[PDB]
């Protein structure tokens, strides 16, 4: 019934979706061709939230594949589960973005996008009840930032009441993937900040940390990271996909998660993340899970959340557990770690609980956090946009694509207005003073 | 003869609904498809299961019920579970998309999609009742649909069924536990509607009911499933005299003064006794004195506020099973002696009493105390003031920063409408205070009456 549309933009976004669709397919026990013989009726009864039933007992995912190149698509079509996709949903260029937002958003994608919107329309009309529009992409490169903006723009116009969500990869604090990554990460956000209800800030440097430090991986690779990432995307939807003691969809989470209409840029995180070398020496309990939810180091984003305060948090637990054990553990952290939280949002927590655990675990917990500390991204990228823009580096690549530097100036100005709004709500008091003025007139009569 | 109706709105409502209809089909020996496999009737007798079950067909009986959330999945589980055949499928309404913990969706933009459907099904339900007494309603009061739609339903019954008993049972938000962020706003937006319409409102609390379950009942890590099966013992007990014969009964038209000391204050607390494990009831035996004294203990109330911080105003005690009035009347005397209980000066005749013959029906596997003789207690106290005084401050904290206001505005409420609710909440604060005195003077208590 309540049916999400997925998009997968550029090389990065495509490969997160390519992992996503092995991973949720496995959770629903789906056969690599789009068949089924799996062990549970419950698994199949609900799948529709991410699938369509093709004739003679067959299953297709509500996925759109999006790229300005012939590259990465050819590998999804040869990989594990490459067969489930409707061949029609590959609508593709012969040009690339060139690491350039404006080539995505005002040239090569601008020439292609109406051919992709035509698949978005057809999947949105083939929905029962259209729920949302999720995107895997990046913000520091050219294609998923640039084409994905242009899609979001055109779809956010068409479907104003549906949720509009972005599982974004974002540039890391210390070493870079592409040199123009701060321009890309400003110009895409200069569209997304008033065209999304939800967006994520995924720091692959923290995934590389969590892959060595917690998960204890010897050679850690995209193979790993896109699992860790896609766990979080199937994990946030578990309270819509499946029954539990607290069902909760993405918008029911978002109303609790976003206080003011630009504070929607979230810190992700999962528990447990104990290695295969450590399983036998750790227990799998709500205390142990809630410990690793709020451990700084486990944070799949740019910073320790104690460079800020939590405006809001949401916990989406999975598997059979005492709601009382959960509620007590979420009450302990609010009262032992109260300095981590914004004080005029009285209690910062939304809780949800699915009966169904992920594969190979006793229980887990998906976590969405909103801390004012996410300015550690935006202080960097606005500065790093400025540092190159201030000497006018790389600029003719983008103004070759129908840009003027007034749009660059306007956008780094918007990012200052954003990081200043995020600071405006940082460290603000739960008390607001009265006056010392005096009533009537003052005599000893 | 006569009928109650049963309404579950939003996911807590619904979930509690699998719990209370399970208990009602134990307590009457109804199997999961509506058959009464040990029926004995002469036909056309009493036989009061007909107050809660409509007889269908050959001897299918059918719960006098309706259910909704605007999310499918929660009503789909009733449609699929142990009792799927118990329900008539047109009871089980759903929406396209949850009310998203915004009251505004439940009362305007999503709720309008299901309301006159919802009411048409009830018209059909009440058209079949012989002497409808009223409506008893579980709802997610702090939720999306449990907040917005229950209160839209209340307003939309009250124009047609204004003479029926309109009774409801929330889940209330809790002094340190928190399941959602906007829980307080919806709590006020719904209190601000259903104060004009409801004839009583029975507040109960998860953070409270856990502690009783880990203390008394001695349940190590309670579930929401455990909880809904405990919460089920309040409505069970206040229906015992609509379901079995007794030495003293009530009807729905009784609780709406005997729990309502003055109309704005329609907000009692409740509990049920003894609430102990097997190992404890094996070990040690309780009497109807002890079990009346336990209902007045702070640690034993299904809401977190200490009765001592306030004062009592109105009380209903509902005895089930092997007990006699000569003991029961002296056990209330007890509660009349210990000045650790204080009632208000306006209420020297503060006890109302009922006595049903049927013992509580022992649960499956015998997982509860084997006590033939259990008691429900329900009371209106001034101590609830200290549970509202947190909630109305939690509004004042968020609304100063307009935090989350934009989703309410998003679905079509105006800042005028959250401000009007908040000023009746500072008025509710004033109505808890009009009894904060000894005074008799004629606008709070009458100068020409004597108690
Ligand atoms: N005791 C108890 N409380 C519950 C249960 N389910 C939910 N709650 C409480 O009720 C609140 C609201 O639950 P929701 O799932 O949001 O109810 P809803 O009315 O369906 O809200 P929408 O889904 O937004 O329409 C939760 O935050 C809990 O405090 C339950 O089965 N038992
Ligand atoms: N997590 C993740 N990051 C990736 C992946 N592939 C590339 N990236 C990052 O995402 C960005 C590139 O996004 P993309 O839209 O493909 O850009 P383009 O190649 O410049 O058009 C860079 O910051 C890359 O480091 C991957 O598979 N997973
Ligand atoms: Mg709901």
């Amino acid at each position: 019934m309540r049916e999400i549309v997925h998009i997968q933009a550029g090389q990065c976004g495509n490969q997160i979706g390519a992992k996503f669709w092995e991973v949720i397919s496995d959770e629903h026990g789906i056969d690599p061709t789009g068949s089924y013989h799996g062990d549970s009726d419950l698994q199949l009864e609900r799948i529709n939230v991410y699938y369509n039933e093709a004739a003679g007992n067959k299953y297709v995912p509500r996925a759109i594949l999006v790229d300005l190149e012939p590259g990465t698509m050819d590998s999804v079509r040869s990989g594990p589960f490459g067969q489930i996709f409707r061949p029609d949903n590959f609508v593709f260029g012969q040009s690339g973005a060139g690491n350039n937002w404006a080539k995505g958003h005002y040239t090569e994608g601008a020439e292609l996008v109406d051919s992709v919107l035509d698949v978005v329309r057809k999947e949105s009309e083939s929905c029962d009840c259209l729920q949302g529009f999720q995107l895997t992409h990046s913000l520091g490169g050219g294609t998923g930032s640039g084409m994905g903006t242009l899609l979001i723009s055109k779809i956010r116009e068409e479907y104003p009441d549906r949720i509009m969500n972005t599982f974004s990869v974002v540039p890391s604090p210390k070493v870079s993937d592409t040199v123009v990554e701060p321009y890309n990460a400003t110009l895409s956000v200069h569209q997304l900040v008033e065209n999304t209800d939800e967006t994520y800030c995924i720091d692959n440097e923290a995934l590389y940390d969590i892959c060595f430090r917690t998960l204890k991986l010897t050679t850690p690779t995209y193979g790993d990271l896109n699992h860790l990432v896609s766990a979080t995307m199937s994990g946030v939807t578990t309270c819509l996909r499946f029954p539990g003691q607290l069902n909760a969809d993405l918008r029911k989470l978002a109303v609790n998660m976003v206080p003011f209409p630009r504070l929607h840029f979230f810190m992700p995180g999962f528990a447990p993340l104990t290695s295969r070398g450590s399983q036998q020496y750790r227990a799998l309990t709500v205390p142990e899970l809630t410990q690793q939810m709020f451990d700084a180091k486990n944070m799949m984003a740019a910073c320790d959340p104690r460079h800020g305060r939590y405006l809001t948090v949401a916990a989406v637990f999975r598997g059979r557990m005492s709601m009382k054990e959960v509620d007590e553990q979420m009450l302990n952290v609010q009262n032992k770690n109260s300095s981590y939280f914004v004080e005029w949002i009285p209690n910062n927590v939304k809780t949800a609980v699915c009966d169904i655990p992920p594969r190979g675990l006793k229980m887990s917990a998906t976590f969405i956090g909103n801390s004012t500390a996410i300015q550690e991204l935006f202080k960097r990228i606005s500065e790093q946009f400025t540092a190159m823009f201030r000497r006018k580096a790389f600029l003719h690549w983008y103004t070759g694509e129908g840009m003027d530097e007034m749009e660059f100036t306007e956008a780094e100005s918007n990012m200052n207005d954003l990081v200043s709004e995020y600071q405006q709500y940082q460290d603000a008091t739960a008390d607001e003073q009265g006056e010392f003025e005096e009533e009537g007139e003052e005599d000893e009569a | 003869m006569r009928e109650c109706i049963s309404i579950h709105v939003g996911q807590a409502g619904v979930q509690i609904g699998n719990a209370c209809w399970e208990l009602y089909c134990l307590e009457h020996g109804i199997q999961p498809d509506g058959q009464m496999p040990s029926d004995k009737t002469i036909g056309g007798g009493d036989d009061s299961f007909n107050t809660f079950f409509s007889e269908t067909g050959a001897g299918k009986h059918v719960p006098r019920a309706v259910f909704v959330d605007l999310e499918p999945t929660v009503i789909d589980e009733v449609r699929t579970g142990t009792y799927r055949q118990l329900f008539h499928p047109e009871q089980l309404i759903t929406g396209k998309e949850d009310a998203a913990n915004n009251y505004a969706r439940g009362h305007y933009t999503i709720g309008k999609e299901i309301i006159d459907l919802v009411l048409d099904r009830i018209r059909k339900l009440a058209d079949q009742c012989t002497g409808l007494q009223g409506f008893l309603v579980f709802h997610s009061f702090g939720g999306g649909t449990g907040s917005g739609f229950t209160s839209l339903l209340m307003e939309r019954l009250s124009v047609d069924y204004g003479k029926k008993s309109k009774l409801e049972f929330s889940i209330y938000p809790a002094p340190q536990v928190s399941t959602a962020v906007v829980e307080p706003y919806n709590s006020i937006l719904t209190t601000h509607t259903t104060l004009e319409h409801s004839d009583c409102a029975f507040m109960v609390d998860n953070e409270a009911i856990y502690d009783i379950c880990r203390r008394n009942l001695d349940i190590e890590r309670p579930t929401y499933t455990n909880l809904n099966r405990l919460i089920s013992q309040i409505v069970s007990s206040i229906t015992a005299s609509l379901r079995f014969d007794g030495a003293l009964n009530v009807d729905l038209t009784e609780f709406q003064t005997n729990l309502v000391p003055y109309p704005r204050i329609h907000f009692p607390l409740a509990t049920y006794a003894p609430v102990i494990s097997a190992e404890k009831a094996y070990h040690e035996q309780l009497s109807v004195a002890e079990i009346t004294n336990a209902c007045f203990e702070p640690a034993n109330q299904m809401v977190k506020c200490d009765p001592r911080h306030g004062k009592y105003m109105a009380c209903c005690l509902l005895y089930r099973g092997d007990v006699v009035p000569k003991d029961v009347n002296a056990a209330i005397a007890t509660i009349k002696t210990k000045r650790s209980i204080q009632f208000v000066d306006w209420c020297p005749t503060g006890f109302k009493v009922g006595i049903n013959y049927q013992p509580p029906t022992v649960v499956p596997g015998g997982d509860l105390a084997k006590v033939q003789r259990a008691v429900c207690m329900l009371s209106n106290t001034t101590a609830i003031a200290e549970a509202w005084a947190r909630l109305d401050h939690k509004f004042d904290l968020m609304y100063a920063k307009r935090a989350f206001v934009h989703w309410y505005v998003g679905e079509g409420m105006e800042e005028g409408e959250f401000s009007e609710a908040r000023e009746d909440m500072a008025a509710l604060e004033k109505d808890y205070e009009e009894v904060g005195v000894d005074s008799v003077e004629g606008e709070g208590e009458e100068e020409g009456e004597e108690y």
